[PDB]
């Protein structure tokens, strides 16, 4: 569903969905070519 | 490298055949541990 | 301005203070959007020709 979210200091509004994107262990977040919030990792559990 | 009080460590290991100088090749450095210490380090030495 | 993120400024500064930083973001984005439309009107004249 489309909700207001805050993850690791990154804020915005969008639908939260899982994916297979592989993130390096030190990377807690990632961005697109537009320099906006793209994909983040949950601090408590392991998910993309 | 020290970023505004943070130490970040890069580590990479690959097999090579070398005697003196450096071989021609390409490799990517993967980060290891980020240290949130904040100390200024003006010098270093070999302990080994 | 201080930052380009809107939610970063809104939850941070005061309503009277944020209007100064937001106005800098708006007026900067007004000319940039006006520049693109002006560029499209000029390029469309070459395509029409």
């Amino acid at each position: 569903k489309c909700v207001n979210f805050n993850f690791n200091g990154l804020t915005g509004t969008g639908v939260l969905t899982e994916s297979n994107k592989k993130f390096l262990p030190f990377q807690q977040f990632g961005r697109d070519i537009a320099d906006t919030t793209d994909a983040v990792r949950d601090p408590q559990t392991l998910e993309i | 490298k020290n970023i505004d009080g943070y130490f970040k460590i890069y580590s990479k290991h690959t097999p090579i055949n070398l005697v003196r100088g450096l071989p021609q090749g390409f490799s990517a450095l993967e980060p290891l541990v980020d240290l949130p210490i904040g100390i200024n380090i003006t010098r270093f030495q070999t302990l080994h | 301005a201080i930052s380009s993120v809107l939610n970063d400024i809104l939850s941070r500064l005061d309503p009277p203070e944020a209007e100064v930083q937001i106005d800098r973001l708006i007026t900067g984005r007004l000319q940039s959007l006006q520049t693109y439309v002006t560029q499209q009107l000029i390029r469309a004249a070459e395509i029409r020709a």
